[PDB]
């Protein structure tokens, strides 16, 4: 009944690590977690697993429903409208409008097209992006282009916000208003997953942390930094 | 006396030689008679009949272009072109009959003359032999002579 | 169910990618236009022959003994040869032709052979009308109960014989059309594999955001789908333009010569809602398994 | 230096790409065909002049007195029928022809006649050129009866059909190869596209390093030259499949017709040089002309 | 004679902050450097201008050899041979060996065989990967990527390199074994543009920084930290 998944792996077709090993990571409703690991760990397998586009060697995902490690494929797309994702490059397509590229991910999951443009503002403005909305991405400079990912990944009232790296090629000075724009987020209605690559953020806000080394837990007490 | 007597019956039994001589060169007379006169008649009917079969052959260079596909580019109806190919099809087999008909006179006119050259040669060697038949009778036949110049002489003491 | 948002969506596909279907909408109408040409010409041919099938008859030489007679046939083997002959079901009409006829006809309607041609080549001949010229394999094999006869040249079977040259044609077309359909099954199979290339962007947003496996594929699918209907409008387009410049110019005098059924402005269209029924389908087979099998 | 250093990856990149490459081979095949076809039949068709008459001319056949007797045109009665058709205006010329020249040309116009059939045969013609080709419903029926005539050809009616149809095909033919060489040309123009889409690693290494500008469309030209080479050979493989086996049922039976003239399978060497030319003359033009500014 | 650029801009077609507006910067021989500035700085155009391979809307580019503003194209490729360049995404062919990589880099130049593989061992053992020569960099692990990238442009000497953000894929902790590889290939003669983008690596060798902001230098002092 809790969404959490255990016990996973990963071999490929040459193992050496196989992802995880022996894993029993729970999460519950409404935490703001890191994840500590290396390189060449293997990080993005995880979050892969949670969007079940990468079958588990061993163990269960499940995530606000029944067990999804026998998933059919024709319930695999009536899962993604309540998990977000983002990436590095921010995804963004260059032709369409600042306006139109947030409202395209409630576009083709298809309702009303009176209720498509009621949440563009209203999402647009928590995220501090409710100004030069017409503009084109490429005009928007490389301080934002995340904030229009994030608000596209929240046109909906999704369960989990899980996050692959959303800083990366940004200042701390310019990371400092990223980290926090997710604790709104999670704190209103959503559990958030801000996969971290560094440590230097990690020690700043004093929040759970989880580390990862080649798929061991390294340090899981979800208190102090 | 022996000198003479010995060869008497030699001039009685001398004529069977040139009776069947003559015989031989009869008979290669009476065949020569009827063997060139053949050959003459097979390439005497070839003969007249290169006429006709070079001026059938010419006959299709004055508009005759009805053996294949032309033969429907000269017609005006569909009426004048059903009943065009019934004569069409028995026609070209009149020509075809003309061609298989010149190659077997050509290869009975070459048989024939086949035929008259070695009917030549068996008349030129018949001859050859007939006349080595004649060429020694000349002193064959002279010992009469000399039975009859003996015959006087053969008186013992003059009788 | 928001149909407006796919009309700017393959316009947008379009603007972004144009260079390779517009070669398509070239190649594939010229790959159903050869099927198109090759079955109209299967229809000409089997027309005119259907047309001209029913004033066939059927013709039977006969030996030279019976022939060299009179020109009226008044003996006991030309009657013997007459009599039995008409009570036959296909046999309706027999007409008795003449030695001396065939001089006449082949002379002045064919201006040659006139001083060649010998006079105890064409017999007389029995000309015998059949309902159904088309099935005459029956008539041929029951002329062994018929003596006094040579042979029977399949009566007129020089028709189909004397159109091999476009039925050979025909043939060839369709050969060289199932060329083009296999040289453009694998090229709108991978239309998708640079469309995608081109639109990377979007279409990773829609499968993480959750779309259908089934409208998925619909912004990959219509721009085929237009594509190919476009390819057959313009190929029974250009189809015409080169009919009535070519080929229309070289009929206008089969006008009165009156020698082949022909066609006009309906035979390309009773056959252009046959050609879309295979061509969109031809497009749909390879543009549907080539995102379920390769995306 | 050494050129066995570009063989190693036009191999990997036909192991890559097994789709958009064949159908280069297909593509190219097509239009290779079609253009040879068109120039087979275009070719049969000015080399089958030579056995018939232009639109320009006419025929009459003389009679056996002037023919082989006084071969020359020097008798008063030569001169009176040769020179009664010009106190008409409407010729130009008459051409001396005798029976001197009478089977030099017989072994052109009728390929049967080179055998011992018999010399003395063909009468003389006299040729006459008229300029106005629309008043030959009389001037054949004008020598009708008149001694010093044997008859008269006039086979210029009804030859312009066959010429006209015979060249519709052709011009056919070519309109079709055309828009297939327009619908390929840029097929050539987006293979380097796709190409540069699928190889985007190495081609984004190596201007970085420093490569020069040549070696940069080197391994997307050599492998152009070849598919080329091999659409044009699998183009005159299937060129003669589909002659000898779908197309040899007509051109065969002509030859007893004497309508086509000589043709056989070496006429297609007379064009495979211009055609192998032209082949990777329209890959190339269009295989760096559009990497000029990319770059 | 130093190889350095001076008051350079890029307009582009929409100028609005059109990188840079006039520079003073002086870069000497075998001199180490970092770039530091925000996101939307242009470190990527500045490459670019760096490379040649978009001509200045003022000013004039010197490396040293030609002021290369103004070059021919047929000059182009021989300004790239003496500069190198590594990116994020490590441009690494998945099929060819680990050696073949390094080795591709002076074939397309063009020598005897011998050439070619009298240096590749000799500098692999610089990089520090002694060994792994023999292995796809799939198998490969993502630490030794970026380390095989960086050991491409050693094939040859190159007079001054240039590198556009190694670091952020890398973590701190795996990083340690890769900021000192720039020290060491420094004190072997060639210089390196060290572009960086967080300020923690940058307050750690104490090297020579030059600052920028949207165009505008914050300071340049070319010492300490
Ligand atoms: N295509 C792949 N083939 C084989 N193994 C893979 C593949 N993708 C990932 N892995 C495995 O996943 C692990 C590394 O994953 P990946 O390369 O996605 O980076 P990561 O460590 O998860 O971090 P990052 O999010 O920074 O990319 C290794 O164990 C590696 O073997
Ligand atoms: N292709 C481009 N054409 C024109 N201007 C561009 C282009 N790419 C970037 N810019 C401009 O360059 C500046 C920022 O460049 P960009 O977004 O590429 O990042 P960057 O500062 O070079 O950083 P990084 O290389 O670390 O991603 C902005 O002014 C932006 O408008």
């Amino acid at each position: 009944m809790m969404i959490t998944l255990d016990h996973v792996t990963k071999q490929y077709k040459s193992s050496a690590r196989p992802a995880l090993d022996d894993i029993n990571v729970k999460i519950d409703k409404g935490e703001f977690v890191f994840l500590i690991g290396p390189s060449g760990s293997g990080k993005s397998t995880f979050m892969r697993l949670l969007l079940a586009a990468e079958t588990p060697t061993s163990g269960d995902v499940r995530v606000s429903k029944f067990h999804v490690n026998k998933l059919r494929g024709r319930h695999v797309p009536k899962l993604r409208q309540v998990i977000g994702c983002v990436f590095q490059d921010f995804r963004l397509l260059q032709q369409k409008t600042v306006y139109d590229n947030v409202a395209f991910a409630l576009e083709v999951i298809g309702k009303r097209t009176d209720a498509i443009n009621r949440v563009v503002p209203e999402v647009l403005e928590t995220v501090g992006l409710s100004g030069k909305a017409n503009r084109l991405p490429d005009e928007l400079s490389g301080g934002e282009q995340q904030r229009v990912a994030i608000a596209r990944a929240f046109v909906n009232r999704p369960l989990v916000l899980l996050a692959d790296e959303p800083t990366g090629n940004l200042d701390p000075e310019t990371s400092r208003d990223i980290m926090d724009l997710l604790e709104r987020i999670n704190r209103t209605g959503t559990t958030v997953l801000m996969a971290t690559h560094d440590h230097h953020i990690v020690d700043s806000m004093r929040q759970r942390v989880v580390e990862l080394s080649l798929g061991r837990l390294v340090r899981d007490e979800q208190r102090g930094v | 006396s022996r000198q003479a007597e010995q060869t008497t019956e030699a001039l009685h039994s001398a004529q069977l030689d040139l009776n069947e001589k003559l015989a031989a060169q009869r008979a290669a007379d009476q065949k020569l008679a009827d063997n060139r006169t053949a050959l003459d008649a097979a390439r005497a009917r070839l003969a007249t009949f290169q006429t006709a079969v070079n001026k059938v052959a010419a006959a299709t260079y004055m508009g005759g272009r009805t053996h294949g596909m032309d033969a429907i580019l000269t017609a005006e109806s569909p009426q004048l072109l059903i009943d065009r190919l019934s004569v069409q099809r028995v026609m070209a087999h009149q020509m075809s009959t003309q061609m298989a008909r010149f190659k077997a006179a050509g290869e009975q006119a070459v048989k024939a003359e086949q035929a008259a050259a070695k009917s030549a040669a068996d008349a030129r060697s018949a001859a050859e032999q007939a006349a080595a038949v004649r060429a020694n009778l000349q002193h064959k036949q002279s010992q009469l002579q000399v039975q009859i110049a003996v015959v006087k002489s053969q008186y013992v003491a003059l009788t | 169910m928001r149909f407006g948002f796919l009309l700017n969506e393959v316009l947008t596909g379009f603007r972004r990618n144009v260079t390779m279907t517009i070669a398509m909408i070239l190649t594939t109408a010229i790959s159903v236009g050869l099927f198109g040409g090759g079955m109209l010409v299967v229809r000409l041919a089997d027309s005119s022959r259907a047309i001209y099938l029913d004033r066939v008859e059927s013709q039977v030489f006969l030996t030279e003994d019976v022939s060299a007679n009179d020109s009226s046939c008044d003996t006991t083997a030309c009657k013997a040869l007459r009599e039995k002959i008409e009570t036959r079901s296909d046999v309706k009409a027999v007409r008795f032709l003449n030695r001396q006829q065939a001089y006449d006809d082949a002379i002045r309607k064919f201006p040659q052979f006139k001083d060649v041609a010998g006079k105890d080549s064409f017999p007389a001949s029995f000309i015998v009308k059949l309902e159904n010229p088309e099935q005459h394999k029956d008539f041929d094999t029951a002329m062994k109960g018929q003596p006094g006869v040579l042979d029977v040249l399949n009566q007129k079977e020089l028709i189909d014989r004397l159109f091999a040259v476009l039925d050979g044609l025909s043939n060839a077309a369709f050969a060289v059309a199932l060329v083009q359909a296999i040289g453009a099954i694998l090229l709108i199979a991978n239309m998708v594999q640079v469309a995608a290339y081109t639109r990377r962007t979007e279409i990773g947003i829609m499968r993480l955001v959750g779309a259908s496996r089934w409208y998925t594929q619909l912004p990959f699918l219509v721009e085929a789908m237009l594509a190919a209907t476009m390819g057959v409008g313009i190929a029974v387009a250009g189809l015409m333009v080169v009919r009535a410049l070519f080929l229309e110019n070289a009929l206008n005098q089969f006008y009165q010569a009156n020698l082949i059924a022909k066609v006009d402005y309906a035979d390309i269209l009773f056959i252009t809602p046959w050609l879309l029924l295979l061509g969109v389908a031809m497009s749909g087979l390879t543009a549907y398994l080539t995102l379920r099998l390769y995306v």
